[PDB]
């Protein structure tokens, strides 16, 4: 009756799903920073000619 | 009794002067956020000593410069070049006095009044109320020079120095007996520094302004008797008086602010 | 009986515990530690766009990478050119606590929302040529914290009543809501493709949405309180959250478990905004304290901070060109930031 | 994640003690000031006691002053309620409670209806 | 400049005018939090402003010698208030409702209280504290049937201060336990407020006429106490 | 010219 029957049926939706190895994701997430490491301003500042911010 | 003042020790108090007085007022040019009729009054204020330390710093270096020989000029172009320093220090003082009343004002108008205080005093009416205080200043300065040998414009300038005196008296007496209440109140539920503040602000002002208008009153009021004669004899002191309250004044007024602390130290 | 499903559910946790620790071979900074440091990031103030009363609560950049929007509980939302500082629009709001803000990815429509517990859309290019009101979503049962359109027509939004909906605009109604959060949902981040949304809810967990199928995916469970922030990798397969721990955490939707902990013991506070940089490699994080910092994400490193404001930082977001981080506080002025070589 | 296992109740006759004890989990124990909070059936919730970070400082609400007091041991995670000298009036679900931040005092929603950190409780019953 | 970049200067100098145009009307208002529990009289306070005259929140417009009051009641919020009520840190005063008459629940009271005095980010706001329902207490207190002691056991060795200013006919039992409730709060107040803000008990009846003067009074003197420790003359 | 007036 309770509603803790839709917690352990969400638990259940949850428990089956797939999961990769830590290793992996991680190896995902700095291989996609390596490849945006020229394209992004903040980490590597173009030249102040090309800044909309200032000149 | 005569005090030794007239070389060295008037130029670098008026250069101290010059600083702290730019620092305040550069402190406020930059940080826009603290543009306010609060700072506005305080700002200029601040300029008004700024150019009494730079005119007297003007006044002390041409002199000693014409001094010891150096520089020369024609008598009757260096009365008038005296004539015109004069008038911008004369100005820039009767602006500070009357900056110091306008502090006054709004600080009262700030306590009295305190809810209808955005209502009344506004930037707008900042703006015209220090614009018509450089215009009198002025206009009073200029006029008073030009008639300066007449008892008329002494007797004006002390009776404008006591209006000043009893303005800030007033309104800052006033002030604390309501922070008095306030005090009896919190005690009252809860179960010397108003005093202190009120007697530098007050202290300062009549030690460092009065002397100079003593001075004048005693030149209408004995102009040539001994028992005056050592008031007479220590003027260029009076003056260094006047220097020494342009330093003391962003002291009382703006570094009291700890947003201005900050913006100093940066 | 209650205690058979109470029970239940908890083994049902220890076997997601041990399913999380059978893949966790590997942390991140184990990885990373071979990696070349960032360096210190360092951002000058460029532009301080100034013109609000009171406290700024919420902003958001335009898909131009120019235009912002500004929420401040004076009630007002002022849209700015960040490259001139001009004031394009500014709108009298119908309440003054608003407390979220949202633009459109078409541009042409802007959101807000509040203490007032509506989500008001305002039109800015109506033939008469001033702005209106053309929806106000009402149905939420507490504050709105969050709200971002996923399209002209659907914005998603955060309540204070544990629930997110999905609203269609033209007919005003809620499509779906999402319930299962046990508190305060405070914030929303939209995946870049747009079938996913993570919330974070005033309880130790974010959620995953899916935004078609109107069910929760996937539960993140590592902060000891309350999560203000948070934000998608900008691989859409991560997303940081930040937290009154005074720690940021970044969790990977594909591991389903924490990469890393962002925490300086120097630091005490609150987090109030997290963003990522374009390639990821910066996480970008607002404090109490009246800073912001900037960390390696890869490696935890904190690279920089911006020192800039005189009261908490409230709102914090970068181009989608990478080009400039905004930020707001209550101190009442957004100010831009950037590098230059 | 967070989780606060209250364990100690059970059943007394009146004038009787009992110990409940909090086994607290997943977070930064020594950072949070605690409660104890009870629910009478029928009533809503109300606030026993609080004890800060270290013990330097404990309160507790006026039924109680003298009959129950709180304990902490921040290297094992444990939060105690000595109960002295019960009463039937006492007879009510206890919760252990925690604060929603750390390093601050300000103990907001620690007895709202549904709260995050706070246990599951055990009834205590005063015959 | 030319052409559309210098009506973008124009457009942003109308906005400039408009924004300096309400920049007076948000400084000449004072706003207010009403807070208050379920028992407290907070809706018959509301109801009786008019004479000074799904929705999360309402607002109460109310002015007093010319001066502008906006009033705020939080109304279908869900109960858990720690994050919402950081909105409020730049508000005037929080008006504080009790009911007097509720020992059972004055504790609740108190502890919020506390949770909104030593709270963070309204440490600088000020507390206007209506302890409503005066008629209520006085009958409890006469009729005797509910006893103050098992609730708050130091209520037997609590004695009137000389600080009372009891009305007419009042009896020293009703009086001493209104002051009583009175300093209860005040203990709270004063354990933890270092200068930046502090509480104005009132004791009231939600047919009182006068709240708005109240109001008024505490606003002016709260402000008045700003000020004057701003120019360290406090 | 002396520093000031009416010396
Ligand atoms: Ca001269």
């Amino acid at each position: 009756i309770a509603q803790a029957r839709k917690l352990v049926e969400q638990l259940k939706m949850e428990a089956n799903i797939d999961r990769i190895k830590v290793s992996k994701a991680a190896a995902d997430l700095m291989a996609y920073c390596e490849a945006h490491a020229k394209e992004d301003p903040l980490l590597t500042p173009v030249p102040a000619s090309e800044n909309p911010f200032r000149e | 009794l005569e005090v030794s003042i007239s070389d060295g020790l008037f130029l670098s108090l008026g250069l101290v002067s010059l600083v702290e007085n730019a620092l305040v007022v550069a402190t406020i040019a930059k940080n826009r956020n603290l543009h306010s009729p609060m700072y506005c009054f305080i700002c200029c204020l601040a300029l008004s000593d700024l150019l009494v330390s730079g005119s007297n710093v003007l006044e002390t270096a041409v002199i000693l410069l014409l001094e010891a020989g150096a520089l020369v000029a024609r008598a009757a172009v260096l009365q008038q070049l005296d004539n015109v320093i004069d008038v911008i220090t004369c100005s820039s003082m009767l602006s500070s006095l009357c900056f110091l009343g306008a502090i006054a004002v709004d600080r009262y108008i700030s306590i009295f009044y305190a809810l209808r205080y955005h209502s009344i005093v506004t930037l707008p009416r900042a703006r015209r109320a220090v614009a018509a205080i450089w215009v009198a200043s002025v206009v009073f300065s200029t006029l008073f020079i030009a008639y300066y040998d007449h008892v008329a414009v002494l007797l004006c300038l002390v009776v404008f120095f006591l209006a000043m005196l009893v303005l800030m008296a007033v309104l800052y007496v006033h002030m604390l007996a309501r922070a008095c209440q306030h005090a009896q109140g919190i005690a009252r539920l809860h179960k010397l520094k108003g005093a202190v503040t009120l007697t530098i602000l007050l202290g300062i002002f009549f030690l460092c302004w009065g002397p100079f208008f003593l001075h004048l009153t005693l030149i209408v009021l004995c102009p040539e008797h001994p028992t005056c004669g050592c008031i007479f004899k220590n003027f260029n002191l009076f003056l260094a008086l006047i220097i020494c309250n342009a330093i003391i004044d962003p002291l009382i007024y703006a570094f009291h602010s700890q947003e201005l602390r900050r913006t100093l130290k940066e | 009986e209650l205690d058979q499903l109470r029970q239940e559910a908890e083994q049902l946790k220890n076997q997601i515990r041990d399913a999380r620790k059978a893949c966790a071979d590997a942390t991140l900074s184990q990885i990373t530690n071979n990696i070349d440091p960032v360096g210190r990031i360092q951002m000058r103030t460029r532009r301080t766009l100034r013109g609000h009363l009171a406290k700024i609560y919420a902003m958001h950049w335009g898909t131009d990478s120019r235009l912002l929007v500004s929420a401040s509980q004076d009630g007002k939302l002022i849209i700015w050119d960040s490259y001139t500082t001009n004031k394009v629009h500014a709108i009298p709001l119908r309440s003054s606590w608003v407390m979220t803000c949202a633009y459109a990815p078409s541009g042409n429509y802007v959101a807000c929302g509040g203490l007032d517990n509506i989500c008001s859309i305002y039109n800015l290019k109506t033939r008469e040529g001033n702005v209106r009101v053309s929806r106000e979503l009402a149905g939420h049962t507490g504050y709105l914290s969050c709200c971002r359109f996923l399209d002209d027509n659907q914005i998603v939004t955060s309540s204070g009543d544990t629930t997110c909906a999905l609203w269609d605009i033209e007919t005003g109604q809620q499509t779906t809501t999402f319930t299962g959060h046990t508190g305060d949902v405070m914030s929303l981040s939209l995946a870049p493709d747009t079938r996913l949304f993570v919330s974070g809810a005033c309880d130790a967990s974010a959620k995953l949405w899916d935004v078609r199928e109107g069910m929760c995916r996937q539960t993140f469970t590592g902060h000891e309180s309350d999560i203000n922030a948070i934000c998608f990798f900008p691989n859409g397969n991560a997303f940081a959250t930040g937290s009154d721990d005074a720690t940021c955490r970044l969790f990977d939707l594909r591991a389903d478990q924490e990469l890393m902990t962002y925490s300086h013991d120097n630091i005490i506070c609150g987090i109030t905004s997290v963003s990522f940089s374009k390639s990821g490699r910066l996480l970008l994080a607002g404090y109490d304290d009246f800073n912001c910092n900037v960390w390696d994400a890869l490696k935890a490193d904190r690279a920089g901070v911006l020192a800039g404001h005189d009261n908490r930082v409230s709102c914090l977001g970068v181009t989608d060109d990478g080009m400039a981080v905004a930020t707001g506080s209550w101190d009442s002025f957004l100010k831009i930031w950037n590098g230059s070589s | 994640q967070v989780q606060l296992q209250e364990s100690g109740g059970g059943l007394v006759q009146p004038g009787g003690s009992l110990r409940l004890s909090c086994a607290a989990s997943g977070f930064t124990f020594s950072n949070y000031k605690m409660n104890w909070v009870r629910q009478a059936p029928g009533k809503g919730l109300e606030w026993v006691s609080d004890i800060s970070q270290s013990g330097a400082s404990i309160s507790y609400t006026g039924s109680v002053k003298g009959r129950f007091t709180i304990s902490r041991d921040n290297a094992k995670n444990t939060l105690y309620l000595q109960m002295n000298s019960l009463k039937p009036e006492d007879t009510a679900v206890y919760y252990c409670a925690r604060c929603p931040a750390p390093f601050t005092r300000d103990c907001f929603d620690v007895t709202s209806t549904t709260y995050a950190y706070r246990g599951q409780g055990t009834q205590v019953t005063v015959s | 400049l030319s052409a559309e970049d210098k009506a973008a200067v124009e457009r942003s100098k109308m906005i400039e005018k408009q924004l300096q145009k309400d920049k007076q009307v948000y400084r000449a208002t004072h706003r207010l939090l009403l807070l208050g529990a379920d028992n407290s009289g907070k809706s018959t306070i509301v109801k009786q402003m008019r004479i000074y005259h799904t929705s999360g929140i309402f607002e109460t417009k109310f002015q007093v010698d010319k001066v502008n009051f906006h009033m705020f009641d939080v109304g279908a919020q869900r109960d858990e208030r720690r994050k919402w009520i950081q909105c409020f840190n730049d508000v005037t005063a929080i008006i504080f409702v009790v009911d007097s008459s509720d020992y059972n629940r004055l504790q609740e009271a108190l502890n919020d209280f506390k949770s909104i005095w030593n709270n963070r980010w309204l440490r600088t706001i000020s507390v206007i504290l209506f302890l409503n329902k005066q008629d209520l207490l006085a009958e409890k207190v006469l009729a005797g049937k509910s006893k103050i002691e098992d609730y708050f056991p130091e209520f037997a060795r609590y004695t009137t201060p000389e600080d009372a200013t009891p009305e007419p006919g009042e009896d020293p039992r009703v009086t001493r336990a209104k002051y009583f409730i009175r300093d209860e709060f005040l203990r709270i107040s004063t354990a933890s407020g270092d200068g930046r803000h502090y509480c104005y008990p009132h004791f009231t009846c939600s047919v009182d006429t006068e709240n708005a003067r109240r109001i008024f009074n505490d606003c002016r003197d709260i402000i008045q106490r700003m000020h004057l420790r701003q120019y360290e003359l406090l | 010219l002396d520093h000031x007036r009416w010396k």
